[PDB]
């Protein structure tokens, strides 16, 4: 009866394929829709597949169905950052005329922007009545919360100045304090900039 | 378990008004052949029909004019109903029916009785009741001292009890002569050997 | 249309005013089960068939929702033509051979339309068991009403039928 | 489409909360889902048509009502803190292949209306180093000390909302990640060409939409009532 989706969250780099899997127990399932939900709004149908066929390909998205092992797999190719969302996998027994759909728990997708030519630096900003800013760092580095409490370090972010290019990461730390120790509890690149 | 599947009644776009929907599956030689028919009845006036032997919703009255023409356009409706011959008919027959109705066998209960009190050398009637049996195929024959007596034999029609059991009474005109042995013969597909209940004069 | 076996799958009957409905399953004249529309549970005729098969009672509730919908549309499409009543008829007979000491009495009412019937010259109801409406080829209905009884000479029994097609009720004595 | 109402509500334990949903798709089926982390979308109630409601997988605490073919409504007779979640409304035709969902409702059932605090927004001007090392100017905005997480953050460059070169964090952060009522803080960014930031004729504003109490609640503290208002902080060029 239940439906499972693994892994609970996935992270893929830009231009490469994401693979989101799904497995069902009830052998009577024959309709398999997939719903994509972005933050802030509800889910919407992305691509479906019937148990008769083994794959429906919709350009970038292809589902691979396995009636034997009762397994599924959604393939997103040349993934752009606009795909980072949550992907549910539903299945209904159409013969039963239920109306119920019984979703899976859904995987969470994160598309890392393909960065090239970054100069990671740490700045300090004015209060304009203190904040440290760690920008222009490669996406391969993962940011972690400060060992200390009161050190408010946030997760990474992506900035896209539409005019000139540009993919640029960022992360803001602040407390109530020197910027040279903000990312001390995090693996920073050895070639960073500290003015 | 196994799954009974019902058809998908296609939708439409002091007095009393009645509406009814049907989904008939006509099986012959098992699943060797199946004919599927859906019927939409409004006030005992069948107005729309889909017949697998046709392959298209047809209008049975002027009221069926729109609903037939409409359901033929949107293939999501037609191709669905057309395919119900496998998803509803064949599925139910090959699946849940075999594990239930097409497996029910109930042996009958045979009892002989004298309608009028016995008076030797006076004419009387014997009644061989046969009750509680499924399916309906059954043959009851009367024997008098080992001789198929078809004369003076009247059997009621098959009786539907409504709980998947039947009932048959077979009356025999006879006169008791001392020593005579009247036997009732019952042959049924749920009997490895025919059941024979006797009645000594 | 003859065939060996006949499956009358998905019988959906609805009528208003009253919002009365019914969803049943028939096979060779006998009813596999109905769906209780107020309890939302499938009720099988034979309990044995319950352990051997299953039907999601929700696979009907929706069908009846479709049937309620089509009825409302069709009532207007015909300028609201009401349904014609029909005089019912009953025949009473016992299930097992009546030996005067164990047995149940069956009242078989046929030619019922619309499906609204009410089944010792005294109101009695020991272990009565009524069934859902069975479909006829003429699109009227028939329904059976069992009665659990013990026979004795002093005691005679009747079957009361209340219907709109009958100016006054009628009864069949046995 | 499908428009749920209201899109954000804060309520107290024990009060009556009635979410509503309207649809313009001429559908017959409507559903009420709640989304929770680690439990996915869950069905609460659904309706095949006006007059009938059918229970879902988690119908406890909620009542359903389908008075119109277009309207479906939940009802929290007795609210509890275990109800807080993001509720969703949907619909689909009979034998409906696809499901049309609503935008979503964020519900917050609290024990006491004391911990409801609006945000304090502040804008930080870019460092001269980044202006001299990258020729770019990154403004940062901080909205701190607010509860619950029902906030939305926008930028406004020269009186018009901007998206190019803008970033906000996915989810807020708890100032004291150990208290059940810890206030949240959300950080955002805005990067512009250095030459465009050095022009003092341009103003950079940071606007937070706070979703708290309403004009029909009772505020019983010396503090100002945390109604739904706008908190903004602005800077200029140099």
């Amino acid at each position: 009866q239940q439906v499972r989706q693994s892994p609970q969250s996935l992270t893929v780099w830009e231009g490469e394929t994401a693979i989101l899997n799904c497995s069902y127990e009830n052998s009577a399932f024959d309709y398999f829709p997939w719903y994509q939900q972005f933050p802030g709004e509800g889910p919407a149908l992305l691509i479906s597949i019937l148990s008769v066929s083994d794959k429906k390909e919709d350009g970038r998205f292809t589902i691979f169905f396995n009636k034997r092992e009762k397994k599924l797999s959604l393939h997103i190719a040349d993934s752009q950052p606009g795909d980072s969302a949550t992907y549910f996998c539903a299945a209904s027994e159409t013969g039963a005329n239920t109306g119920k759909l019984t979703f899976g728990h859904g995987t969470i997708l994160r598309v890392h922007p393909n960065i090239q030519n970054p100069d990671p630096a740490v700045y300090q900003l004015r209060d304009s009545k203190s904040v440290c800013l760690f920008t222009d760092f490669d996406s391969q580095t993962n940011v972690s919360q400060s060992k200390d409490s009161d050190v408010y370090i946030t997760d990474k972010c992506v900035l896209d100045m539409r005019s000139m290019d540009f993919k640029s990461n960022s992360a803001v730390a602040w407390s109530n304090f020197a910027c040279a120790n903000a990312f001390n509890n995090s693996i920073i690149p050895e070639d960073t900039f500290f003015p | 378990r196994v799954s009974y599947y019902g058809p998908k009644t296609s939708p439409v776009q002091e007095r009393h008004f009645v509406y009814q929907f049907m989904g008939e599956c006509y099986f012959t030689n098992g699943t060797q052949r199946i004919r599927y028919v859906t019927r939409y009845i409004y006030n005992r006036e069948e107005y729309v029909r889909y017949d697998s032997d046709v392959g298209e919703h047809r209008a049975v009255t002027e009221l069926g004019r729109p609903d037939a023409e409409y359901w033929n356009s949107q293939p999501e409706i037609l191709e669905r109903t057309r395919a119900e011959l496998d998803t509803v008919c064949r599925h139910n027959y090959e699946g849940p029916e075999t594990h239930t109705s097409l497996r029910r066998l109930e042996q009958p209960n045979v009892v002989i009785s004298l309608s009028r009190t016995e008076a030797l050398n006076h004419h009387n009637t014997l009644v061989c009741s046969v009750t509680d049996f499924y399916p309906a195929k059954i043959k009851v024959r009367w024997f008098r001292n080992g001789q198929e007596e078809t004369v003076g034999v009247s059997s009621t029609q098959l009786i539907r009890n409504g709980d998947w059991t039947f009932q048959v009474l077979v009356m025999l005109e006879m006169t008791p002569r001392r020593g005579e042995v009247y036997t009732c013969h019952v042959e049924h597909p749920s009997l490895k050997s025919p059941i024979t209940v006797e009645w000594r004069a | 249309i003859e065939a060996d076996h006949v499956g009358t799958y998905g019988i959906s009957v609805y009528q208003s005013p009253g919002d009365i409905g019914q969803y049943t399953f028939e096979f060779d004249g006998d009813e596999l089960f109905y769906v209780d529309l107020d309890k939302k549970e499938t009720v099988w005729m034979l309990p044995e068939f319950g352990q051997l098969a299953s039907f999601d009672p929700q696979g009907g509730l929706q069908n009846i929702a479709v049937v309620k919908h089509n009825l409302g549309v069709l009532t207007k499409r015909s300028n609201s033509t009401p349904a014609t009543n029909e005089a019912p008829q009953a025949t009473v007979f016992p299930k097992s051979p009546v030996l005067l000491g164990p047995n149940t009495l069956i009242c078989f009412v046929d030619n019922i339309f619309p499906p609204v019937i009410n089944i010792n010259s005294k109101s009695v109801a020991d272990g009565v068991y009524e069934t859902s409406f069975f479909v006829n080829r003429d699109y009227s209905f028939h329904k059976l009403s069992y009665l659990t009884f013990i026979p004795s000479d002093d005691d005679i029994y009747d079957c009361k039928v209340e219907h709109w097609g009958l100016e006054e009720p009628v009864l069949k004595h046995w | 489409a499908v428009t749920q109402s209201p899109r954000n509500k804060v309520a107290v334990t024990g009060g009556k909360v009635t979410l509503s949903c309207n649809q313009t798709n001429n559908h017959n089926n409507m559903y009420w889902y709640r989304q929770d982390t680690g439990h996915g979308l869950r069905l609460i109630h659904y309706s095949y048509g006006a007059g009938s409601t059918e229970k879902g997988d988690i119908p406890d605490g909620y009542k359903a009502s389908r008075p119109s073919q277009e309207n479906f409504s939940l009802i929290l007779e007795l609210a509890t803190p275990s109800q807080t979640s993001v509720y969703f409304c949907a619909s689909g035709d009979f034998w409906g292949d696809t499901l049309y969902f609503g935008a979503g409702t964020r519900l917050s059932v609290l024990e006491d209306l004391k911990n409801v605090f609006p945000p304090e927004v502040a804008v930080f001007e870019p460092s001269e180093a980044e202006i001299s090392h990258t020729q770019k100017a990154t403004l940062v905005c901080l909205a701190t000390g607010f509860y619950p997480d029902h906030v939305e953050l926008s930028w406004w460059v020269n009186g018009k909302e901007v998206h190019s070169g803008v970033c906000t964090d996915p989810q807020p952060l708890k100032e004291q990640p150990a208290l059940n009522d810890s206030r949240y803080a959300l950080s955002s960014r805005l990067r512009v060409s250095a030459t465009f930031w050095q022009n003092p004729r341009n103003h950079f504003r940071c606007q937070v939409q706070f979703y708290g109490l309403s004009e029909n609640d009772e505020w019983t503290q010396d503090r100002a009532k945390p109604v739904t208002q706008i908190v903004s902080a602005e800077a200029w060029g140099r």
